[PDB]
């Protein structure tokens, strides 16, 4: 090898010779797009996004295929190069049909994740709605009370039925949290910086909010004796009460936020003070200033302004109303106040707007409850005189106006009419036609004309160097969703201003769906909204208790039911996003034609979509080149290309095994692995690495969740990356609602609910009774194999405790390896199938198994020589040299006595290490020798390292020995890349075997029929359901006793029935097919709160058995080094583990060669069932 | 990975056209020495040609290389067909380039077709005539491309039906402002991103048709008229 | 019918190279592919039939209708 | 480049062409004993401490000399091995004239360094 001289980026890089760009980038820190590359398949070259331009080559090459030479300079990032990748993503986006974001997310000013908390409450997670509502709103109960929702306006369900209630679900959510300790996020360490907020508002709060979570120090001044600015000043209690809004400012105080009220700016305290004594400042003062009537004698006793009326009202302070009350204005400063002062005892109150109904600022429920209330309005007047007598204001005199032309806003001007004139009388006018910014408070600022606080667009920075705003005092009165989104962005921008480099807000650039209408959803289920209680007008019109009531868990979940879920489930993970959001791409200019070709599909696991494909070919090159079924392919030519299944035909009438490859090697969310939950919505799940315990070759894998619901699987990146459908897809029994999580006991004869206590008590007496009238040996214990190795000795444990033998399993099978070598393991490892040369692949290795079929499929193309064994047809026979399909152990001894015949068997040698060798001979002397044993004994004996791949759930135990024998004679056991592996059938079969469950299914069951067993003790597996037959056996047992995750049809017969948890639950150790010890991690809690290990340990106790994880982990361990097993690669290296320390050669008559037997662990049988049921393969 | 060093089945392979194997056996009987004594100092020997279009003469040529293309036209093809105006040649195919009147003088030759832009291609030369609009020819062989494509990259899967959306918007006179540019920009970036040699010779004749004819395609656009006034639509 | 394709994949047999030999003949003999014959074809050669199909759909000699 | 499949001490490795056998188990965490061998120089031979047995060659062979290639089986500690190193340590030892530990720590029933406090 030679070290090769590169420069990246100008950065010299010293990288290794045969590597592509895209590996030497990767492998330092450069970042190269690409779409269709991945490190298993050969180059592509289709999306054309890893160009780099090469000093010395006129066209930009492909890092993903150029390889690195000598004195090679790329630039990674030329114009050249920008240009290039901006022109491939525009032409990309132009033909697909997507939605990034949901419009109802894109209406909300704050872009909340509306989608995700919907679906979150959908799923029962609340706790999760609010703190993904937390993540861009800190009010959501306040907010959800107080809205005029625009999502609403914008939600495509309005295409179907009615909206979704998007604010009534945020309420509910916020005043779940509430209820209980509210939701704190996580806090950055401190960073020593000091942020002074003016204004307790919901722009402030929002600010401080956002800035607190960053690591600063946060003092907000308040003028007012309470925060919350005009959400408590303003909104009346009938609307907004004060304690949800008390409660969730003791929420944000809780973070680490000084709130000084009482603090005003310019009175108080001074702007220099603060510039002085912190790092940045920021105001959100609001519109504190109302307008005044604009009218000769707005300044008579009898006229206040409307939201200084509201202050008072709800300061509790005296306030001069009387019978007859003007409003002039139309917002709803005016409307707040018409209701207040209807509530106050005004006799009538009527609301005088310049406009018409139509251009009332005004929400239409506000007007028209307030009219139920009994509120009158005049429309089209405006006021031109008040009418004072004694200095007290005794009518007002108005013009009546009407709409003549177009205005600024451009809809329609009113302008008054000659001759028109009204008088109203009232003991008390109003003047609610907006608000300004109090001039006071904004001292040395430049303003707008408008009056409000002048601010760099972007950057929300003032004319004054550190000092920023934001709120009603920089945009005016608006809603309050408004004010939070400007405090949001404005804690952004002065986080990135305090740590250095001020960067204006960026807004990113979505995907989405224009030409969407009510057609589309003709096909939608209409399902009614949900109802809005509201208190009776005439009861309501005469306190200030809440008018509206927050909606039930019930109705919220069947509320967060009806949403279609509008945006893409890959959003969090799709690449093209992230590239076209990493480059100025303007998709208009190039948009044209596009396909619209995804129909719906009924495969339970994968969705595919024709609309998001960018036709990187990676599915198909994975189906291919690594599953090896092939079940994918390009379809038509050119623009019209798609990739279909076989003849296009469902998923699941094709070859497809339900790996789940194809989804995960998609970039851009075209095919997708549904989620084993109950509505489906994109979330930002965290990934914790364990092990599959479905079969033995313990594939590791990232469990993705959010809460306590899994939501995704994904493979590890470790060796061909692949899982098989059982890990990727079975993990849905973790979320399954059918899981007991409290015991069984039988009371008058029928299973009810008890405590663990008193269960487990009934257990232990119950096996104590059986044991004390029965005596020993009279208790079975049949565990599950997907148990840890600790589980699995602590049950052995309890068996000596009870005086029985009678450890096994149904899923055991008759053991013919340790009466051969001494041991019943596997004698090499997985890694050392690549670099054998000769495979022997023995039962439906590759059917049951899909990695093991890919590692045989890599192995043989590495240069590996694959000779199938099996009855029926088999996915390797496709690179197979020889193909033996047989039925009869008759031809193993017929290729023993070719072997013999040939003189292949070194007799010397084998005579050292093998006892019983005469016998053989005279075994096999007399078996004819067909062509088919000749060919397999010739291969054998012309290989120079050979393995042995045994299904041993499939093969029978005679095929076993018979081809440990043959390993044997030709010297192919106990060497490097020679040997034997056994793929079990669980997770643990080899973990269990190792700690001490030893006894097969026909042992215990003969036992049972005998009468010696009279009671079982059942560990998560399922003998009624799996097999028939043993419902009669089960039939002969006094007491039976299950623990179980389901419950299943043998736990309704049982006396007690245990609950267990799932295997992501439970932390412990596995052990693979091959010998190797592997860690089950916790990716959840257990949901009752009490793990397998745990369980068992309780019980253990009840029977004075003191252990625990690390006591029975150490046990486990000196047992697996008593018996020379430990961390060790390679078996029999030093000596065979029988007690002559020599092969016990195996002699035996002849049997079928392979089985067909059920699954009863429980969880398996049941997933089994579940893709039978479906029509699936596996 | 060559076909040279990796073709079929991973053994190497030599691909080569008809008429090179066809030139071979006469190189060996004659000696290289007389090959060699035809056609310009780049190209040696003699090239084949289809004419066609509105030449007078069409059919198979065999020509020297470096022998000019107005002798090929009027000498061999027999002038232009109703003794009308010679416009421009199609060479190459529809992956060729339209070589204009001025340019009837670049000899025959890989690079003087070339350096006009246009590729030897399947030496097919579709003579035409004044009568013949060029955004329609553009049009034309750019559909055909684009039908042909098998789909792999961007670049020419989808960038192609782009420019012929483009060409049928100004054919059709309803195209916007800045589509001369736009389509300049997605024909020199298809060009150069493409994979294979049918996505880089793709925008061939737009980006000739912008080199010689752009008043064509500007009066197309703007005055929402063509001066051979073969557009359907437009007249 | 399916026997009439039976001459032809017995004369382009032991070499699954010749899957578009084999599909054109198929086009001759029924005047169009059907996704039955296509299926004997995928089970009879050993090629997968998503090879088939995008042999098949790639040129537009084939046709998947009735004439 | 090319990914060598070796197997060194019953440990399957997939190692990079051009490596030798030191560096190989040094980056597998494998103890090959070295005195005369340092990277920035090349390869000495001398002390004939770091002899591996490689299956198919009947002599040992230097570990910072030779390079891996497929399909090659390494035992770093067979007793063949082992018995040659002992033989190589013994005969360095005896033209050596030093002092491990000084005549006080060895006196010392505690073994204290006495050396090491004074
Ligand atoms: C009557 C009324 C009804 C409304 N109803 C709704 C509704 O139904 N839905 C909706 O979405 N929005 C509604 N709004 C709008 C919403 O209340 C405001 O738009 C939002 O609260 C803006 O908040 P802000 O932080 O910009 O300023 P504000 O909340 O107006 O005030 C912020 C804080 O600044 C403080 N302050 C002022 N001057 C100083 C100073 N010199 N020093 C220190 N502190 C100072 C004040 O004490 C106040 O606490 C309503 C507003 C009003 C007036
Ligand atoms: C779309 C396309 C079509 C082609 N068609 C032919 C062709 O029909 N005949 C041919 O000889 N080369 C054709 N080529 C060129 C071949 O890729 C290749 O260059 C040629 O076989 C080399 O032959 P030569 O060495 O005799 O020049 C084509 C190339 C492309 C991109
Ligand atoms: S696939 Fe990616 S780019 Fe397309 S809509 Fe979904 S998230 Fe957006
Ligand atoms: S805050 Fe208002 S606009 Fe935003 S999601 Fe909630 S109701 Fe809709
Ligand atoms: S249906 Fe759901 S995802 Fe779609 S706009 Fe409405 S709330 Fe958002
Ligand atoms: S899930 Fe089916 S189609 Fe997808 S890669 Fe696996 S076998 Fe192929
Ligand atoms: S569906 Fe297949 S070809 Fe299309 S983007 Fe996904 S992985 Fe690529
Ligand atoms: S092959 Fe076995 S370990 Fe791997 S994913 Fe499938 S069931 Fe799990
Ligand atoms: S440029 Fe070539 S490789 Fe790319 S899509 Fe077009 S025909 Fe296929
Ligand atoms: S005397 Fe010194 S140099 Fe010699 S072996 Fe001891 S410590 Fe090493
Ligand atoms: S062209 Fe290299 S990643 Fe797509
Ligand atoms: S280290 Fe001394 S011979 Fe290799
Ligand atoms: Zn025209």
């Amino acid at each position: 090898m030679r070290l090769v001289r590169v420069n990246i980026d100008n950065k010299e890089i010293f990288a290794e010779e045969g590597k592509t760009i895209l590996e030497v980038a990767h492998e330092n820190n450069i970042e190269i797009p690409h779409l269709c590359y991945d490190k298993r398949l050969k180059p592509y070259g289709a999306c054309g996004l890893c160009v780099v331009e090469i000093e010395g080559s006129p066209k930009l090459a492909r890092a993903c295929s150029t390889y690195v030479t000598d004195k090679m300079v790329i630039k990674t990032d030329s114009p050249r190069v920008r240009n290039a990748r901006k022109m491939a993503l525009e032409l990309l986006l132009s033909e697909h049909r997507g939605d990034c974001r949901p419009p109802c997310v894109l209406a909300c000013p704050a872009h909340t994740d509306c989608q995700g908390y919907v679906g979150l409450i959908a799923n029962g997670q609340f706790r999760e709605a609010v703190a993904l509502i937390k993540e861009q709103l800190p009010f959501p109960a306040s907010i959800g009370r107080v809205c005029p929702h625009p999502c609403e306006e914008a939600c495509r369900r309005n295409m179907v039925d009615q909206p979704i209630a998007i604010a009534e679900l945020k309420r509910f959510v916020g005043d779940i949290d509430l209820l209980d300790d509210g939701y704190i996020p996580p806090i950055k360490p401190k960073t020593g910086k000091k942020v002074a907020i003016v204004g307790g508002g919901p722009a402030g709060l929002t600010c401080a909010f956002f800035l607190a979570k960053e690591g600063h120090d946060i003092v907000v001044y308040e003028a007012m004796p309470k925060a919350g600015g005009m959400l408590r000043y303003g909104i009346p209690e009938y609307r907004l009460p004060k304690g949800i809004l008390d409660k969730e400012i003791e929420l944000i105080e809780k973070m680490g936020v000084q709130i000084k009220t009482n603090m005003r700016l310019g009175v108080d305290i001074s702007l220099e003070y603060l510039r002085k004594n912190y790092d940045a400042v920021f105001l959100a003062v609001g519109a504190w200033k109302s307008s005044t009537l604009g009218c000769p004698g707005d300044s008579a006793e009898g006229v206040i302004g409307g939201i200084e009326f509201l202050r008072k009202v709800s300061m509790n302070q005296p306030v001069n109303l009387g019978q007859r009350v003007l409003v002039v204005g139309g917002g709803n400063t005016a409307m707040d106040a018409a209701r207040t002062a209807i509530r106050l005892g005004a006799k009538e109150v009527t609301v005088l707007y310049r406009r018409t109904r139509e251009e009332m600022p005004a929400e239409d429920i506000e007007v028209n409850e307030a009219e139920e209330e009994g509120v009158k309005f005049q429309f089209l007047v405006a006021p031109i005189e008040v009418i004072t007598d004694g200095g007290r204001v005794r009518a007002l005199k108005c013009q009546r106006m009407r709409l003549g032309d177009m205005d600024e806003s451009g809809r329609r001007r009113p302008v008054p009419i000659e001759g028109a004139e009204v008088i109203f009388e009232a003991d008390t006018i109003i003047s609610a036609i907006g608000q300004k910014v109090r001039v006071e408070d904004v001292e040395g600022l430049e303003l707008t004309r408008h009056g409000t606080i002048k601010v760099d667009e972007g950057t929300y920075q003032t004319s004054l160097e550190g000092v920023f705003a934001g709120g009603d005092a920089v945009t005016g009165p608006k809603i309050a969703i408004e004010a939070i989104a400007q405090g949001k962005n404005a804690a952004r921008v002065i986080d990135s201003y305090l740590r250095g480099k001020l960067e204006p807000i960026k807004e990113p650039y979505y995907v989405k769906q224009e030409d969407l209408t009510p057609e589309d959803f003709k096909d939608r289920e209409r399902k009614p909204r949900v109802p809005l209680k509201v208190a009776n007008a005439e009861e309501r019109k005469n306190n200030f208790r809440e008018i509206t009531s927050t909606m039930t868990e019930k109705e919220a979940i069947a509320e967060a039911s009806r949403c279609l879920e509008c945006g893409c489930m890959d959003y969090f993970e799709c690449q093209l996003y992230k590239y076209v959001n990493q480059y100025d791409v303007d998709p208009q200019r190039l948009s044209g034609y596009k396909h619209k070709r995804y129909e719906p599909q009924k495969h339970p696991f994968i969705e595919r979509n024709p609309d998001k494909c960018i036709l990187c070919g990676l599915c198909i090159r994975v189906c291919e080149e690594v599953v090896g079924v092939c079940a994918l392919g390009f379809v038509n030519r050119g623009f019209e290309t798609i990739v279909k299944p076989e003849f296009g035909l469902p998923l699941e009438e094709t070859s497809c095994i339900s790996c789940g490859q194809c989804a995960d090697i998609c970039p851009t969310g075209a095919c997708i692995g549904k989620q084993p939950v109950a509505k489906q919505v994109p979330v930002n799940t965290v990934a914790t690495k364990t092990v599959c315990t479905f079969c033995g070759m313990g594939c590791e894998m990232l469990v993705e969740t959010k809460g306590n619901l899994i939501f995704d699987v994904s493979p590890v990146q470790s060796n061909e990356g692949m899982l098989c459908a059982f890990g990727r897809f079975g993990i849905k029994y973790v979320n399954d609602k059918d899981r007991i999580l409290a015991p069984l006991i039988k009371v008058n004869g029928e299973l009810s609910k008890t405590t663990f206590d008193q269960a487990l008590i009934e257990t232990a007496k119950k096996l104590q009774a059986i044991r004390a009238s029965y005596g020993k040996d009279s208790i079975a214990i049949i565990a599950s194999q997907r148990l840890t190795n600790e589980e699995a000795l602590l049950l052995t444990k309890l068996a000596q405790k009870l005086d029985t033998t009678v450890i096994g399993s149904f899923d055991l099978r008759e053991s013919v390896l340790d009466r051969i070598f001494g041991l019943n393991a596997s004698t090499n490892s997985f890694d050392e199938i690549y670099s054998t040369d000769l495979i022997v692949a023995v039962g439906k290795v590759a059917e049951n198994h899909a990695v093991m079929g890919a590692k045989l499929k890599k192995a043989v193309e590495l240069g590996a020589k694959l000779v199938t064994i099996n009855n029926g047809e088999t996915r390797a026979d496709e690179r197979a040299i020889a193909t033996y399909k047989i039925d009869n152990t008759a031809f193993f001894k017929a290729t023993i006595k070719a072997l013999f015949e040939m003189k292949a068997v070194d007799e010397d040698y084998v005579s050292k290490i093998a006892v019983n060798l005469d016998e053989l001979k005279d075994d096999v002397k007399n078996v004819e020798v067909t062509d088919e044993a000749s060919e397999f004994a010739k291969i054998i004996a012309g290989a120079k390292t050979a393995m042995v791949i045994v299904d041993e759930e499939s093969v029978s135990d005679t095929t076993i020995g018979q081809l440990a024998n043959i390993l044997t004679l030709t010297q192919k056991i106990g060497r490097p890349r020679c040997g034997i592996i056994k793929v079990t059938g669980l997770g643990n079969t080899q973990g269990a075997w190792d700690m001490g469950i030893r006894m097969s299914k026909e042992g215990i069951v003969k036992l049972i029929n005998e009468g010696k067993v009279k009671a079982a003790f059942i560990v998560s597996e399922d003998p009624q359901a799996a097999d028939k037959n043993l419902g009669e056996v089960l039939d002969k047992l006094e007491c039976l006793i299950v623990a179980d995750v389901f419950l299943t049809e043998t736990g309704k017969r049982a006396d007690v029935v245990l609950p267990l948890v799932s295997h992501v639950e439970s932390t412990g150790t596995v052990t693979r097919a091959d010998g190797k010890i592997q860690n089950l991690n916790l990716v959840l809690k257990p949901k009752n709160g009490l793990s397998n290990l745990d369980l068992l340990l309780k019980l253990a106790e009840l029977f004075g058995l003191q252990y625990n994880l690390e006591k029975l982990n150490r046990e486990m361990v000196e047992l697996l080094q008593n018996e020379n097993k430990y961390n060790q690669q390679i078996l029999y290296t030093e000596g065979f583990a029988t007690p002559d320390k020599t092969v016990h050669l195996f002699v035996s008559k002849d049997a079928p060669a392979f089985v067909e037997k059920a699954v009863f662990d429980t969880v398996k049988n049941r997933f089994e069932k579940y893709l039978q049921d479906k029509h699936l393969k596996y | 990975p060559f076909p040279a060093q990796s073709g079929l089945w991973g053994r190497p392979t030599n691909i080569n056209n008809v008429e090179t194997y066809a030139n071979v056996p006469w190189i060996i009987t004659n000696g290289g020495k007389a090959f060699a004594s035809l056609g310009t100092e780049k190209s040696k020997g003699t090239k084949v040609f289809a004419l066609a279009g509105k030449i007078k003469r069409g059919g198979l040529v065999e020509v020297p290389m470096g022998m000019s293309l107005r002798e090929v036209i009027y000498n061999i093809g027999g002038g232009i067909k109703d003794d009308k105006a010679f416009k421009a040649v199609q060479m190459g195919g529809p992956s060729g380039g339209c070589i204009p009147a001025d340019l009837i003088d670049t000899p025959v030759d890989y690079e003087s077709i070339t350096k006009t832009g246009a590729i030897m291609g399947s030496g097919g030369m579709i003579v035409m005539d004044e009568t013949t609009c060029m955004v329609d020819i553009a049009r034309f062989f750019l559909e055909f491309t684009c039908k042909e494509s098998c789909g792999k990259c961007t670049y020419c899967r989808v960038g192609t039906r782009r420019m012929l959306e483009i060409l049928d918007r100004i054919c059709n006179g309803e195209g916007r402002d800045g589509d001369l540019e736009l389509l300049e920009e997605l024909a020199v970036s298809v060009k150069d991103g493409s994979l294979c040699g049918l996505g880089q010779t793709a925008p061939n004749p737009v980006l000739t048709t912008l080199r010689y004819f752009k008043d064509e395609y500007i009066a197309h656009i703007r005055d929402k008229k063509c001066p051979a006034k073969q557009c359907k639509a437009l007249i | 019918d399916l026997s009439l394709l039976d001459p032809v994949l017995d004369e382009y047999k032991g070499e699954k190279s010749n899957i578009i030999a084999i599909l054109q003949k198929t086009q001759e003999i029924y005047r169009f592919l059907p996704l039955d014959a296509l299926n004997y074809i995928s089970e009879k050669t050993g090629v997968k039939k998503a090879k088939i199909y995008g042999i098949a759909t790639f040129y537009a000699q084939f046709r998947l209708k009735p004439v």
